[PDB]
């Protein structure tokens, strides 16, 4: 399969990165704050990705 | 000052005059400078009184008379004045500025407004008297040096180098040889056609000689024209002998250590009355009498708060 | 009104006291008293001939009083209203932080839904945006000039927010703009070019009137002169320091030679490590992949605009006049005032 | 509140990936439980039961 | 504050402003009355502006008027806060 895979990334030619690419916060917060703010606001930001998902249920 | 045979003038930022002594290294009377700096002195064949331009007037200070009120004050002009010459004869009187527009200056007339005038493309760097008495050598910021005649009004103009400011410029009293110093740190010296009813002043290129690595700031000639000092940004006084143009002596104010930035450019060259001294004057505040054979430092003059851009040094009895 | 009152009194100022052109100072001073002619059309045009209103007509009697007359203790008393009201002005501008529809003009707080199209924006590919409704606020920008910092509401539902300058011609910079526009196609159609992705950055210029017209704000950018005070404060830098160290030790700087100006400016430079921008570019970068990004991208913009600036002529180019994008990392070029080496020619303060 | 960190700083008895992640873990939840400042103190428990918060509050 | 939008006109001129209509809105039940404005008073300034209109009617009743929305609450102990003449600390005066 990987085989394949090569043989077939061979055919379709090397596409050159240029024509690829047409084809397709933490530390900022800390950069501003003072500590003692920046602790809550790290928290919180941490916690709220936790809070959505199906990640929450089990947390 | 006056009365004592040996002149040696001072001045910088700090706006004073300082009139040390040779003999012992004490300052004898200062002398006020308000308004301006002062950007180069001159004392007066007479000897009657020293002069000082500075930006926007040529002041004349007395040499006799101590603690006086500036004498003349030529006003009338712009973008200061870089030097200024002086007649033999004690009549007239020349300058140069950065307003493209050399001057002279009748001393004798009452008349505030000037004598001739010599217009030039770009501001003046640098006056020269010939010692004939008859042509006026003037530097400007593009390279072009001019010979300006006193007589006919021929002006023959000669770029040694293109687009390179040439910075001052000398002739011995001999007549032989005449220097000349740019920005990059070369010496163009030129050879002096014998002429004088002629006035043919060919200026025939004998050597550049490589000074210095930076931007080179005075040349001038010893009174016994043996010597050419050349003085620099890079903190060298350079002494060229004039037979060969080889380096006789390199009197250098360096710290001697890698950790000193831009300690002080060095600008002051005047030889002494036989080339046994020489003044020199630097931005670190301090003037210094060097000894030209040996290369130590005699006296050292010490007292000026601001840097000392100017010396004055006058043997005439 | 009293922006225009306190320029128009300014000018005729320096024609009466300077120059003593009495004549050219009523030229100056007669459209203003035809401008308020039409009368109170706002509220603040209410309450402006209500306090001042007043003031300005009885100068106005002197003035033409003066005009039949030809007495200095005439005209004398007109400009002592007129500076009385020019001061109190004087007093109420730095007060003028923002502007109110309600009060400046209620037209455009009724306009809603407009079929006019947002400035600058029209395609003939696109869709047209036309404007959904303008912001109530105006944070009127506090500097010599006062621009305004008017903010339009899309039919497409983004925010355009713009920069109203008064009293600066917008004709040369839209013509400007016509340039970058040539300047980027040819770019993009050379290879090597498109591929280090070289491009300038350009914004929108409309044009009101001969004085006023609409600048396209551009969002996440500071100018570069902010950006080093702000360095320079949080590390306890001082903003003059470079300044101070030259005139303390050759304070006739000004009047210096230039052989002794390249020594001052030297002596200074040893003396600063002049590392400020670079420092805080990495600072600000939260990440050193995304920092290195931005700093190719800073290296390049700021080579094409060199060599077009000189190709153009773009002179007058300090601190102010220049701002980087804190997050593309590109240099932005604005207030293209001076072209054409206008300021190698000018006597005072030539560019070299 | 530095001894159980002392003993996950010279411990240096790990010869896999798994042994120095799980060396990690442990200092990780080590400095949450120590830290200070409550608003990370409070999210310890949390971190023991998922990795990723661990990391999101490390720095 | 005293139908007056304080950050509308700016600091300065919004203190001067709400203290004028104040003194037109008391005009409007008592206008034959000597008004005394103090806008972010000292503690001397009290002192001299309470007893000068206490000299003016020594049996005569004066009105005080004291609004602290931009001081702290007051105190159990009895006192009331203004300000320092450099506005940079809240001055406790007591009731007494």
């Amino acid at each position: 399969t990987r085989r394949e895979a090569i043989r077939v990334l061979g055919l379709l030619g090397a596409l050159d990165p240029y024509k690829h690419k047409v084809n397709i916060e933490m530390l900022v917060n800390m950069g501003n704050l003072p500590l003692d703010e920046f602790y809550p606001a790290v928290s919180m930001v941490a916690l709220m990705r936790i809070f959505r998902d199906q990640s929450l249920s089990h947390h | 000052v006056g009365s004592d045979p040996v002149i040696l003038a001072t001045a910088g930022y700090d706006h004073t005059v300082r009139f040390w002594q040779a003999h012992s290294g004490i300052c004898t009377r200062t002398v006020q400078h308000q308004d301006s700096q002062v950007n180069a002195l001159e004392v007066t064949p007479d000897r009657s009184m020293i002069a000082a331009a500075g930006y926007q007037h040529i002041r004349m200070y007395d040499l006799n008379s101590n603690n006086p009120n500036p004498i003349i004050s030529y006003d009338g002009v712009n973008k200061n004045i870089a030097s200024v010459g002086f007649h033999e004869d004690g009549r007239w009187m020349y300058t140069g500025g950065e307003d493209c527009t050399a001057r002279i200056w009748d001393l004798r007339s009452r008349n505030l407004q000037c004598q001739r005038i010599f217009q030039v493309n770009a501001p003046i760097n640098c006056v020269c008297l010939h010692p004939n008495q008859a042509e006026l050598i003037v530097g400007d910021q593009s390279g072009a040096i001019h010979i300006w005649d006193l007589k006919t009004d021929h002006n023959e103009q000669l770029i040694p180098e293109p687009e390179v400011s040439i910075t001052s410029a000398h002739i011995d009293p001999d007549a032989s040889y005449m220097a000349a110093v740019n920005s990059t740190g070369n010496c163009y010296v030129w050879n002096l056609t014998g002429g004088i009813g002629d006035e043919v002043t060919q200026l025939i290129p004998k050597t550049k000689i490589p000074a210095h690595t930076r931007y080179a700031l005075q040349c001038r000639f010893s009174p016994d024209s043996t010597l050419l000092a050349t003085c620099s940004a890079d903190q060298t006084c350079k002494i060229w002998r004039t037979s060969n143009f080889s380096l006789m002596t390199e009197l250098s104010i360096k710290s001697g250590n890698p950790g000193e930035s831009s300690r002080g450019w060095m600008w002051g060259c005047a030889f002494s009355g036989d080339s046994q001294y020489i003044v020199t004057a630097s931005s670190d505040n301090l003037a210094r009498l060097w000894c030209v054979e040996t290369g130590e430092i005699k006296r050292e003059y010490g007292g000026h708060q601001k840097a000392v851009v100017c010396l004055a040094f006058n043997d005439s009895v | 009104w009293h922006e225009m009152w306190h320029e128009g009194l300014e000018e005729a100022s320096r024609l009466y006291f300077g120059e003593r052109n009495v004549k050219g100072m009523f030229e100056v001073l007669e459209p203003l008293h035809a401008m308020m002619e039409r009368g109170p059309q706002t509220l603040k045009e209410t309450s402006f001939n209500q306090a001042y209103g007043r003031d300005l007509m009885e100068a106005q009697e002197w003035c033409r009083k003066y005009m039949k007359s030809g007495n200095v203790k005439d005209l004398t008393q007109a400009w002592d209203l007129y500076y009385h009201v020019f001061r109190r002005i004087s007093k109420q501008l730095p007060q003028l932080t923002s502007l109110e529809l309600q009060y400046v003009s209620p037209k455009l707080l009724m306009c809603r839904d407009l079929e006019l199209a947002v400035p600058g924006t029209y395609d003939p590919n696109q869709p047209i945006i036309r404007i959904q409704s303008i912001a109530p606020s105006l944070q009127v920008i506090t500097s010599k000039q006062r621009p305004r910092k008017l903010t339009l509401m899309g039919s497409n539902g983004h925010e355009f927010v713009f920069l109203l300058k008064g009293h600066e011609d917008l004709r040369q910079d839209e013509r400007v703009m016509q340039l970058f526009g040539l300047v980027n196609t040819l770019l993009a159609n050379d290879p090597t070019s498109l591929r280090k992705n070289l491009s300038i950055q350009r914004y929108a210029v409309i044009p009101l009137s001969t004085n006023s017209g609409l600048i396209g704000w551009v969002p996440h950018c500071d100018t570069l002169h902010a950006l080093i005070r702000d360095y320079r404060e949080k590390k306890k830098i001082l903003l003059n320091i470079e300044h101070r160290i030259m005139l303390r030790m050759a304070p006739d700087y000004d009047h210096l030679t230039l052989m002794q100006k390249v020594e001052v400016f030297e002596h200074a430079v040893n003396n600063t490590a002049g590392d400020d921008l670079a420092k805080l570019l990495w600072l600000k970068s939260p990440s050193s992949e995304v920092w290195f990004d931005r700093r190719t991208n800073y290296t390049r913009s700021l080579a094409v605009m060199s060599m077009v600036g000189y190709i153009l002529g773009l002179g007058d180019r300090h601190p102010s006049n220049l701002m980087l994008d804190r997050l593309s990392g590109k240099i932005l070029h604005i207030d293209f005032g001076d072209c054409f080496e206008v300021a190698m020619t000018r006597e005072k303060f030539p560019e070299k | 509140s530095t001894i159980n960190l002392q003993k996950a700083w010279g411990a240096a008895r790990r010869v896999s990936k798994d042994d120095w992640l799980e060396w990690l873990r442990r200092l990780s939840l080590e400095l949450l439980k120590d830290s200070s400042s409550p608003s990370l103190r409070s999210c310890w428990a949390l971190a023991q039961a998922y990795n990723p918060m661990a990391r999101d509050l490390f720095n | 504050e005293c139908w007056i939008d304080p950050l509308s006109m700016g600091p300065q001129k919004a203190l001067e402003t709400i203290g004028a209509n104040l003194q037109k809105q008391y005009e409007n039940w008592q206008p034959r009355a000597r008004y005394k404005q103090s806008l972010d008073p000292t503690v001397d300034e009290v002192k001299k502006l309470c007893t000068s209109l206490r000299r003016n009617a020594k049996e005569e009743r004066v009105l005080f008027h004291y609004n602290g929305h931009g001081v702290p609450r007051p105190t159990v102990n009895g006192e009331v806060w203004v300000f320092n003449k450099n506005y940079t600390q809240y001055i406790p005066l007591s009731i007494y």
